RNA sequence: GCGAUGAUCACCCAUGGGUGGGUACAAAUGGCAGUCUGACAAGU
C-alpha cells in the first residue's frame, strides 16, 4: 500500500504498541476511528496510530486529512490484532489516538515517540 | 409597521422600544433608591 | 451544578468564536530582516533610509515602508483616543474569550476524570506527595 | 540543423546554422534573445493540430509518453540528404525520434536550453509568423483538459451535479404545489366539489385536460385517471355543483395551465430518476445502503462527499436534526437519535428501541461504506462492500427483532 | 468607515477601520474562495491571512523587492489548494497571469476547482521534478515563487529557474528548516541554502524570517541572472 | 363582472415571471458548468435557453452551424464567431449525454414557460378591455388589474373613497388627480 | 376664458450632486451556530 505511506519498521512498532499500552492503562488513549476523528476535530489529540491490514484501508485513510490539517503526527503499524492486543481491548482496533494531558506520567515516552514519527514523516 | 422594527419576539421589540426604555430607567431608579 | 455537554458545547462554542476574531485581527511583525550586500564598502556605507528610501516614521515602521516619491486617520471622531480604545477593546475581547475557554476546559477535565473514576475498572486510590490525587487501574484486558 | 518546438496551438520546426551548439553559444553570449536573431531565425515548418480538443489532449498525453502519427505527417520531409540533425528537449523523446523510421541523427536536451528559452521569449514575435493570436487562452484551455486526464475524472462523479439536482428537485417541488394551489383555486369557480374531494394535483390537471365542463364530465369516461367510485364521486358534483359558466377562452387558458401542471410532475419525475442513475454512478454502496433519497440527502448536508467522509459517523447518525441537538445540549435534555437517517428503509423497518439501535449500526456502516466510495481511487462500482455492510445490519436487526422484553 | 491605503507594493492595500487588515482586490465578486472574510468600499477586497499564507507573512513581515507586478506572469511551485495562489491571482490581475503547480491529487482537484473559478490561475497537475514533462504549457514566466517541501528545493529550484524564468528575474522560496535538517540552528542551514543558490547562479538580495506567524521559516527573495 | 379572472392572472404573471427567472438561472449553471463562457457572451436568458437547445455539447462546431446560431438572434455583435472561438478554445468541463439531456429538457421547459407567460399576458389585456375598459383605457391593463389585486375586487375598488385609492410639488397634485379620475372610472366599470 | 365630477395644505455646497430612510426580489464558503455518549449487551 503506498496509501499508507508512514508505515512503521519494527523497532519503531515495538515502541508505539508499548507507548500505547501505558496510555491505556492510564487511560489516556481513545479508541476507533469514529472516536479518533471526534478527538481529532475537538484538537485534544496527542497523535494517531492506524492499522495498515485494515479490510479495506479506505475506512481509515479518511483520517490522514484532518491529521494533517491540525497538523498531527500520524503512523501506521502492521496488524489491528496486534494493535487490538496492545489496546487491551478484546477486539482488533484499527484506529487509537493519544491524548493531550501534561499532568500525565508517560509524558517524555509520548514526546519521544512523538518526535521520531515526526522525523519519519 | 415597518422592516426594521419586527423583531420575532414581543420582549424584543418592547426593549426595542425607546420611550419605554427611559420610562423604565427613570421609574427603576425611583424604586431602587426607594428600597435602598 | 451542570453537566459534560454543556460544558463542552461551550468550549467549542468559545474555541470557534476565539478562532474567528484570530483571524479579524492583526499581529504586528517581529522578524530578523536581512539584506545581502555585494561589497564590505557598500556594508561600510549603508543606510535604511537610502536603502529603503523612505523616512523616519517609514523605516521604524515595517508594513508600510513606503517610497518618497510614493509619498509624493482623522475623518473619525475622537482619533487619538476612541480608535485606539476600540482596537484594545478587541484585543482584550479576544483575551477573555481565551481565560474563559482555557477555564472551561478545566471544569471538563475535572468532570471527565469524575465520570471515569466512577465508569469502570480495578483503581486503587494514589496519593502523590505534592498531595494530588491519581487513581492506579491495576493492568486488565477489559472484555 | 532543426530544432523543434511545442507549442500550445501547433509543433514548431525552425532551421538554423548546422553548428547549433556553437549558435546557442553566441546566441546567450551576444544576448541574442531579440528580434534580430529571431528574424534571423523564424521559421522552417509548422504544423498547427485541428481544433477537436480530445484530440489536443491525446497529442499532448502522446508528447509526453511516446510520437504520434500528428507527429510522422509533419515528419514526413524534414530532411533533403540521407541525414540531418534535429534539436528535441526530451530524452525520452530524442530516442524515440531515433528509433524511429527516418533515422535522421538528433541530439537530446545538450546546451540548447539556449535555443529553447529564447525562442520561448521572442515567440511573440513567431505570433505574426503562424498563429495570429494569444495562445494565454489556449495555454489555459490545454492545461485544464491535461489537468483533468491526469486527475483522471470520470465525467459522471460530480457532487456539485448531485447537490444541484437535490436543490432543483426541492424547488420544482415547490413551485409545482404553488400553481396547483393557484390552478385548483381558478378552476374552483367551476368544479368545488372535485376541488375537495380528488386532492393529487395531476389527477386534477389530467381531469381538466380530459373533460372541460359537468356535464360533458358526466359523458365521458374517467377510467383511467381516478378509480370507479371516485369518478361517479365527481359525476354526482357535476350534476349538482354551484360554479359559474366559463367562457372558452378562460377554459383555453386554464387549461394550457393544466398542460403546464403535468408537464412538469413529468419532469419531476424523469429528474428524480436521473438523480437516482447519478447517486448510484457515483457513491454506489451508500445507494445500497441507506437508499437513494437519504444518501443524496445526507450529501447535500454536508456539502461535498469528501466533507461527508471527513465527519465522523455520530454526526452521520444526527447528521438532520442539528436543531434539535444543539438545543438538547444546551438545556440539558435527551439528544435526538434519529436525524435524517430515519427516512432510511431500516429504520423505517425497526420499531422504538430498536429504531434507535438500528439508527446507530446503520451509521456507523454508512461511515464505513461512505469512506470507502469517497477514497476508493479505484472502484469497481458493483455494490460490494455496502452490500456485505446491508447484510450485517440486516442480521443485527433480525438478531435485535427476535430478542424479545417480557419473560414467557 | 473603511480607509483604503495603497500598500508599497502595487496591488497590495492595506483596511484601516475598527480592525486594520491586510487586503489585496478581487476578481471573482462575492466568492471568497476559502472562507475568508471580504469587506467592499464600491470595490470588493478580500483579505491576506499571514498564518496561512508565507506570502503574507513576507508583505507583513516586510519586502523590500517583490517582483510579483500586475502586469506580469508569475509561477507557483506548491498551490496547496490554492489558498495563496488566488491571492496572487487578484494581485496580478487579468493582463498578466500565474502557472499554478501541484502534484498531490486532492489539492490538485482543489486546484482545479479554483482555476475554474479564475481565469489567472492556470493549473499544472504535473509533477515539479520534470520541466520536461509540463515544459509545453508555460513560456518565459517573469517571477518565480515556491512553496515546496521537499529538501531537493534548490535544485528543482534552480531546474525550473533555467527552463522557464526570464533572464534578470525575480525568486522567490519559501524554507523550513524543519524540513531541511532538523537537528542543527536555522541560520546556519539558510547560510547553507544561500550558499546553493549562489551556486545555481541566483544571486540572493534579501531573507527574511516569518517569526510571528511562523516558527522556524525563511523566506529568500534574489534574482535571476547571466543565464540563457 | 367576474373579476377574480383578472386576480388570478395577475398571481399568476407574477410568479411566473420569478420562476421563468429562477429556471433560467438554472439553465445558466448547469450550461455553465458544461461551458461558461457562454452564459458571459449570452446574458439574454431566455435566448441562452435556446442557444443551449441548439448547441446541446460544445463540440458540433461548422459553419453551417455557424449561420443557423446567426439565425438564432443575429450576427451584428459578433456573438456567432466570438462563440465560435471561445467553444473551440473554452475551458469547459465535459458532462455526460444524461446530464446533456436532463439540460436540454430543462431549456425546453424554460421556453414554453416563457410562451405560456407571452400569451398570459395577452389574454389579461383583452380581459382587462372586456371588464373594465375605462380603467384600463385611463391608467393602463397591467397597472390597473394590480389597482384591482391591491384592492381585492372592482367592488372593493369603486366602493372604497379617493384617498384610500390614492394610498392604495406637481408630481403630488398630478397623483391626486390620476387617484380621483381612477376611482370615478371604478365607479363606471363595476356599475 | 377654474372649482364638490374636489380648491388649498432631514443635512451640505448655487432649480445639480453627496449623506439617511422605505418597499419588492435575488446571492452569500456572511452572523446567530457549537455537530451525542464510547464497551459491553443477549442467551445458558
Amino acid at each position: 500500500n503506498p496509501k499508507a505511506f508512514p508505515l512503521a519498521d519494527a523497532a519503531l512498532t515495538q515502541q508505539i504498541l508499548d507507548v500505547v499500552q501505558q496510555a491505556a492503562n492510564l487511560r489516556q488513549l481513545k479508541k476507533g476511528a469514529n472516536e479518533a476523528t471526534k478527538t481529532l476535530n475537538r484538537g485534544i489529540s496527542e497523535f494517531i496510530i492506524m492499522a495498515a491490514d485494515c479490510e479495506p484501508i479506505e475506512i481509515l485513510l479518511h483520517l490522514p486529512l484532518l491529521c494533517e490539517d491540525k497538523n498531527v503526527p500520524y503512523v501506521f503499524v502492521p496488524s489491528r490484532v496486534a494493535l487490538g492486543r496492545a489496546c487491551g481491548v478484546s477486539r482488533p482496533v484499527i484506529a487509537a489516538s493519544i491524548t493531550t494531558n501534561d499532568a500525565s506520567a508517560i509524558k517524555t515516552q509520548i514526546y519521544a515517540v512523538k518526535d521520531k514519527i515526526e522525523t519519519l514523516l | 409597521m415597518n422592516r426594521k422594527e419586527r423583531k420575532s419576539t414581543i420582549l424584543e421589540t418592547l426593549m426595542g422600544d425607546e420611550a419605554s426604555n427611559k420610562y423604565f430607567k427613570r421609574k427603576y431608579n425611583e424604586i431602587q433608591e426607594k428600597s435602598t | 451544578t451542570q453537566d459534560s455537554n454543556y460544558v463542552r458545547t461551550l468550549r467549542q462554542i468559545e474555541l470557534k468564536k476565539l478562532e474567528k476574531g484570530a483571524k479579524q485581527l492583526m499581529f504586528k511583525s517581529s522578524g530578523n530582516h536581512t539584506i545581502f550586500v555585494d561589497s564590505r564598502e557598500k556594508m561600510n556605507e549603508f543606510t535604511p533610509e537610502k536603502f529603503f528610501n523612505t523616512t523616519s516614521e517609514m523605516v521604524n515602521r515595517s508594513e508600510n515602508r513606503l517610497t518618497k516619491d510614493q509619498l509624493a486617520n482623522a475623518s473619525s471622531i475622537m482619533p487619538k483616543e476612541s480608535l485606539d480604545k476600540k482596537k484594545l477593546k478587541k484585543f482584550k475581547q479576544v483575551k477573555q474569550h481565551l481565560q474563559r475557554e482555557t477555564q472551561l476546559k478545566q471544569v471538563q477535565q475535572r468532570m471527565d476524570a469524575q465520570r471515569e473514576l466512577l465508569k469502570k475498572g480495578s483503581k486503587k486510590k494514589i496519593v502523590d506527595s505534592s498531595g494530588k490525587i491519581s487513581f492506579k487501574w491495576k493492568k486488565q484486558r477489559k472484555r | 540543423a532543426y530544432v523543434l518546438t511545442e507549442t500550445s496551438a501547433g509543433y514548431a520546426l525552425l532551421k538554423a546554422s548546422d553548428k547549433k551548439i556553437y549558435k546557442s553559444s553566441s546566441l546567450i553570449q551576444d544576448l541574442d534573445s531579440s528580434d534580430k536573431v529571431l528574424k534571423e531565425f523564424k521559421i522552417a515548418a509548422f504544423s498547427k493540430f485541428n481544433s477537436a480538443a480530445n484530440a489536443l489532449e491525446e497529442a499532448n498525453s502522446i508528447i509526453e509518453g511516446k510520437v504520434s502519427s500528428q507527429l510522422e505527417k509533419l515528419l514526413e520531409e524534414i530532411k533533403k540528404d540521407k541525414k540531418s540533425t534535429l534539436i528535441v528537449s526530451e530524452t525520452k523523446l530524442a530516442n524515440a525520434i531515433n528509433k524511429l523510421g527516418l533515422n535522421f541523427n538528433v541530439v537530446s536536451d545538450a546546451v540548447t536550453l539556449d535555443i529553447y528559452r529564447a525562442i520561448k521569449e521572442y515567440l511573440p514575435e513567431l505570433l505574426p509568423g503562424m498563429s495570429d493570436n494569444d495562445l494565454s487562452k489556449m495555454s489555459l484551455g490545454l492545461a485544464h483538459s491535461i489537468g483533468r486526464h491526469k486527475l483522471k475524472f470520470s465525467a459522471d462523479k460530480v457532487d456539485v451535479m448531485i447537490i444541484q439536482a437535490i436543490a432543483l428537485l426541492d424547488d420544482l417541488d415547490k413551485e409545482l404545489n404553488t400553481y396547483a394551489m393557484r390552478c385548483k383555486e381558478w378552476y374552483g369557480w367551476h368544479f368545488p366539489e372535485l376541488a375537495k374531494i380528488v386532492t393529487d394535483s395531476v389527477a386534477y390537471a389530467r381531469i381538466i385536460l380530459t373533460m372541460g365542463i359537468r356535464s360533458k364530465a358526466s359523458e365521458t369516461d374517467l377510467s383511467e385517471i381516478l378509480p370507479e367510485e371516485i369518478e361517479e364521486r365527481v359525476k354526482t358534483a357535476a350534476e349538482v355543483s354551484m360554479g359559474t359558466e366559463i367562457t372558452q377562452t378562460d377554459l383555453d387558458n386554464i387549461n394550457a395551465l393544466a398542460e403546464q401542471i403535468v408537464e412538469f410532475a413529468a419532469y419531476r419525475e424523469q429528474l428524480s430518476n436521473y438523480l437516482s442513475a447519478r447517486m448510484k454512478a457515483i457513491a454506489p454502496n451508500l445507494t445500497q445502503l441507506v437508499g437513494e433519497l437519504v444518501g443524496a440527502r445526507l450529501i447535500a448536508h454536508s456539502g461535498s462527499l469528501i466533507s461527508l467522509a471527513k465527519s465522523p459517523a455520530s454526526t452521520i447518525q444526527i447528521l438532520g436534526a442539528e436543531k434539535a441537538l444543539f438545543r438538547a445540549l444546551k438545556t440539558k435534555h435527551d439528544t435526538p437519535k434519529y436525524g435524517l437517517l430515519y427516512h432510511a428503509s431500516l429504520v423505517g423497518q425497526a420499531t422504538g428501541k430498536n429504531k434507535g439501535k438500528i439508527a446507530r449500526v446503520l451509521a456507523a456502516k454508512a461511515a464505513v461504506s461512505l469512506r470507502y466510495d469517497a477514497l476508493a481511487e479505484d472502484r469497481d462500482d458493483s455494490g460490494d462492500i455496502g452490500l456485505e455492510s446491508r447484510a450485517k445490519v440486516e442480521n443485527r436487526l433480525s438478531q435485535l427483532e427476535g430478542r424479545d422484553l417480557r419473560t414467557t | 468607515k473603511v480607509v483604503i491605503e495603497p500598500h508599497r507594493h502595487a496591488g497590495v492595500y492595506i483596511a484601516r477601520g475598527k480592525e486594520d487588515l491586510l487586503v489585496t482586490k478581487n476578481m471573482a465578486p462575492g466568492e471568497s474562495v476559502y472562507g475568508e472574510k471580504r469587506i467592499s468600499v464600491k470595490v470588493e477586497y478580500r483579505v491576506w491571512n499571514p498564518f496561512r499564507s508565507k506570502l503574507a507573512a513576507g508583505i507583513m513581515g516586510g519586502l523590500d523587492e517583490l517582483f510579483i507586478a500586475p502586469g506580469k506572469k508569475v509561477l507557483y511551485l506548491g498551490a496547496a489548494s490554492g489558498t495563496s495562489v488566488s491571492h496572487v491571482s487578484d494581485v496580478v490581475g487579468p493582463e498578466g497571469v500565474v502557472y499554478a503547480v501541484e502534484f498531490s491529487h486532492r489539492p490538485g482537484r482543489e486546484l482545479i476547482s479554483m482555476a475554474k473559478k479564475r481565469p489567472n490561475i492556470i493549473p499544472i497537475i504535473e509533477d515539479a521534478r520534470h520541466p520536461q514533462k509540463y515544459r509545453m504549457l508555460i513560456g518565459m514566466v517573469d517571477c518565480v515563487f515556491a512553496d515546496v517541501a521537499q529538501p531537493d528545493q534548490a535544485r528543482i529550484i534552480a531546474l525550473n529557474s533555467h527552463m522557464f524564468l526570464k533572464d534578470q528575474g525575480g525568486v522567490v522560496i519559501s524554507i523550513k528548516a524543519n524540513c531541511i535538517d532538523s537537528t542543527v540552528d536555522a541560520e546556519t542551514v539558510f547560510a547553507r541554502e544561500v550558499q546553493k543558490l549562489r551556486e545555481e547562479r541566483i544571486k540572493p538580495l534579501e531573507q527574511l524570517t516569518l517569526e510571528p506567524y511562523e516558527r522556524d521559516h525563511c523566506i529568500v527573495v534574489g534574482r535571476y541572472m547571466r543565464s540563457g | 363582472k367576474n373579476d377574480n379572472h383578472i386576480i388570478q392572472a395577475i398571481a399568476l404573471l407574477d410568479q411566473l415571471d420569478k420562476d421563468i427567472n429562477t429556471f433560467a438561472m438554472r439553465v445558466k449553471e448547469w450550461y455553465g458548468w458544461h461551458f461558461p463562457e457562454l452564459a458571459k457572451l449570452v446574458p439574454d436568458n431566455y435566448t441562452f435557453a435556446k442557444l443551449v437547445l441548439f448547441i446541446k455539447d460544445k463540440a458540433s462546431l461548422n459553419d453551417d452551424s455557424l449561420h443557423d446560431l446567426a439565425a438564432l438572434l443575429n450576427e451584428d455583435s459578433g456573438i456567432a464567431q466570438r462563440v465560435i472561438d471561445n467553444a473551440r478554445i473554452s475551458m469547459g468541463q465535459d458532462i455526460s449525454e444524461t446530464d446533456m439531456e436532463n439540460v436540454c429538457v430543462f431549456a425546453q421547459r424554460v421556453a414554453s414557460l416563457a410562451d405560456y407567460r407571452r400569451q398570459l399576458y395577452d389574454y389579461l389585456c383583452e380581459k382587462m378591455h372586456t371588464v373594465a375598459p375605462n380603467l384600463s383605457e385611463l391608467i393602463g391593463e397591467v397597472i390597473g388589474a394590480r389597482l384591482i389585486s391591491h384592492a381585492g375586487s372592482l367592488t372593493n375598488l369603486s366602493k372604497q373613497a379617493a384617498s384610500t385609492v390614492q394610498i392604495l410639488k406637481n408630481k403630488g397634485r398630478i397623483s391626486r388627480y390620476l387617484a380621483n379620475k381612477c376611482s370615478m372610472a371604478s365607479r363606471i366599470d363595476n356599475y
